RNA sequence: GAGCUGUAAGUAAGCUUUGAUCCAGAGAUUUCCGAAUGGGGAAACCCAGCAUGAGUUAUGUCAUGUUAUCGAUAUGUGAAUACAUAGCAUAUCAGAAGGCACACCCGGAGAACUGAAACAUCUUAGUACCCGGAGGAAGAGAAAGAAAAUUCGAUUCCCUUAGUAGCGGCGAGCGAAACGGGAAGAGCCCAAACCAACAAGCUUGCUUGUUGGGGUUGUAGGACACUCUAGAGUUACAAAGGACGACAUUAGACGAAUCAUCUGGAAAGAUGAAUCAAAGAAGGUAAUAAUCCUGUAGUCGAAAAUGUUGUCUCUCUUGAGUGGAUCCUGAGUACGACGGAGCACGUGAAAUUCCGUCGGAAUCUGGGAGGACCAUCUCCUAAGGCUAAAUACUCUCUAGUGACCGAUAGUGAACCAGUACCGUGAGGGAAAGGUGAAAAGCACCCCGGAAGGGGAGUGAAAUAGAACCUGAAACCGUGU
RNA sequence: AAGUGAGAAUGCCGGUGUGAGUAGCGAAAGACGGGUGAGAAUCCCGUCCACCGAUUGACUAAGGUUUCCAGAGGAAGGCUCGUCCGCUCUGGGUUAGUCGGGUCCUAAGCUGAGGCCGACAGGCGUAGGCGAUGGAUAACAGGUUGAUAUUCCUGUACCA
């Protein structure tokens, strides 16, 4: 799992092993958009809503299983487990250093 | 008007809202594009009002 | 009531020429009569209206742009006063 | 009330009905004396009521 | 658990750390038509009459509600024609009506083509259709029974007996039962006897019998007498009902641990070294993943729900020999004649079961039955009601499975399906899936009014450009 | 273990041939000048000529259901052509006390509470209810729009 405001290493891609910051969540297609990664050189149509619709650089959204968190206490790839003692849960980094970047 | 169930007389609030709605709808007609600042939520109030003002007939009167 | 019986006004090149003869056209509901509109425009605008004329409009076909569909029927009503002013533009 | 066959000498068969022998009487069921349809094998009680 | 505004997306802006898009609980409103029920009517429309709310000199207009015919009750009611009896209106009552899975059940009525190498008895067949009654199952069921063997016992269902006995223009064909081996397993409420004894406003109907108590059947039993006494357990029948838990099941729970190289546009592949395993089922991810997602084994179950209901009470209670001297034990019924039907059986020797018509018994010294009618010898008590279990079917819902289909296949329908279209109407009824990993869907220059080209650019690929995976024949062309 | 092998059933469905640049292109008479445009025998204006002429004229009703008006077109469409259009795309257009209906009233028929008849389903029928193509009820002279006129406006009357 992953929310909106962590940093992560991407493992399966042309740019193997690069860290950055997620911006937009996109649950609907299961995809992830990551800062400084896979700039599909969007080249839209000669519209007049999108101004002079053409080239620009917005980060193309890659699949949410190529991307994986990295352990806060170690900055190595992990999975995410969960316990709770309080109202909601607290994701435990499954490799002993527990993440409170709920924000 | 979320979660304010501590009221007896509400009808006059209703009429304020209804003349509100008529006025705001009558302008879109011309132009005036705040259609998402529009009455998609000057309407979602009125059912809160009416549901309680009517349960004040279903359970107290039978 | 006297608020849900009046929807939106008609702003065309024919209604603009009726403003000189003091004749405002409105889109009322398809269930009201020619007397309920005389007690809804004389209270909301507070003006002594003279006469009122209404006409029914049948639904249209559709368009090739989308898919085979239909249009909603409308009910026009031309209200004319003789001492009041305008309440729209 | 039911049905059956009518059989000929060479054993063919056609449908018929057996109807009950109903008559009319000034009698009582539900109040006033009425002229009603009863059958001769349903006269086990009185006649004029 | 951080997102949001239906499949179908973007916008155009708002909303939600107070708890937004939604996973269920639960009530509220629910325009008009439709059994449609205030009165009409060419369904989705029109015209009223009312007790409340509005306004105007009033009148007019609208909004809650009530105004149908049958049933059930406390009720009046009652012209001719004295008096009920037929009329009857204002009212009280919330039980019926329609629809639908028609597949499975139960009644009422009931074909023909076909087989017999024609055809009429017979056979298709009590089948198709039509009508009613309707349940989640229905129907059947508690001996006047089947039976010589020792008779052992309510009904249904599977396996035998058996294609046997039998029936038949003795032709085509139709076709048992006892018997044994199983699944499943309780039977009762009533009448009458008697008597404590008592209820019919004009009625809501003379056959007012109207409330108890008591009883239920064949070793012939209860009344009524010679005798005096406790538990059988009631929430699948006897007559109906809910407190009480624990547990088998239906959402959501947490859910074991992988790195490195090589080729590549990208690896899960090769290669090398490891590590969980009540999880090496399955799908996604830029190629073939037990360790990257979705889950799965299994853990809380689940704010519940019932299903096995395992369990306390609660109203469920009075029964125990005999005497047999009589009291009782269901009537136009038992039975008989004529005409028919259903039983495997064509009506026969026809016993045994139903309907129509006509006649018509005596009654526990009784009565009836033992596939003619007479004696014997057995056996059982008719003419009143009700009932779990074992069984039949699937519109649908949840979870699964397959030497089942893979777009002329599988549903008529994977997409714009009962849709285009066809008929006055009942009705008949198609064709149509695939760009890429990601729109990065060809910015720009040149020819043309445009369509479309030629360069360039994006991409692993542009003979992948929406006539978009692969691209076979028939057919149509240009060069040699 | 099988939905196991295709050349014929006037076989079912789809695609493409031959006949062939062949048959056909279904009511009045046209001719020139100017204009528009990438493109004109076919579109727009003008002048002359001709046809229908108790009708190819004008208006009610039935029926159809936006084909009506304006601006813009890429083809498809139209038996040729197209800059045109009853075709595609935006945005528009139908005004009633007296005009037709509804509402009053009845005809032929169609339904009917009690009431007869019938295996059931359901037939028939008395008051009553419904049902015009018939009866009873009140308008004219004029001026105006790219599209409505006894309806809008102006004068003037009539019915409740």
């Amino acid at each position: 799992h992953i929310k909106k405001g962590d940093n992560v290493k991407v493992i399966a891609g042309k740019d193997k092993g690069k860290e950055g910051k997620v911006i937009a969540t996109l649950p609907k297609k299961d995809r992830v958009v990551v800062e400084g990664v896979n700039i599909m050189k969007k080249h839209q149509k000669p519209t007049q809503l999108n101004p002079e619709g053409g080239i620009l650089e917005t980060e193309a959204a890659i699949h949410v299983s190529n991307v994986q968190l990295l352990d806060p206490k170690t900055n190595e790839p992990t999975r995410v487990g969960y316990k709770f003692v309080d109202g909601k849960k607290v994701r435990i980094a499954k490799k002993s250093g527990e993440e409170i970047k709920s924000n | 008007e979320i979660r304010d169930l501590t009221t007896s007389e509400i009808e006059e609030q209703i009429k304020s809202s209804k003349e509100e709605l008529f006025n705001l709808r009558f302008q879109l007609a011309t132009g005036q594009l705040e259609e998402t600042a529009r009455i998609r939520t000057v309407r979602k109030t009125i059912a809160r009002l009416k549901t309680v003002a009517r349960e004040r007939e279903i359970e107290q009167s039978k | 009531e006297a608020r849900d019986i009046l929807k939106r006004p008609v702003i065309t090149e024919k209604s603009s020429e009726a403003m000189a003869e003091d004749k405002y056209t409105f889109d009322v509901d398809t269930r009201v009569n020619k007397t309920q509109v005389k007690m809804a425009v004389e209270e909301i605008f507070n003006v002594k209206v003279a006469s009122v004329n209404i006409m029914n409009y049948k639904p249209k076909k559709k368009r090739m742009g989308r898919y085979q569909g239909y249009t909603n029927k409308r009910r026009k009503a031309i209200v004319t006063l003789k001492e009041g002013s305008i309440d729209l533009f | 009330a039911s049905t059956g066959n009518r059989r000929s000498h060479a054993l063919n068969s056609t449908k018929r009905r057996w109807n009950a022998n109903l008559q009319k009487v000034r009698i009582l069921v539900d109040g006033k004396p009425k002229k009603v349809w009863v059958s001769a094998r349903a006269l086990k009680s009185g006649k004029v009521t």
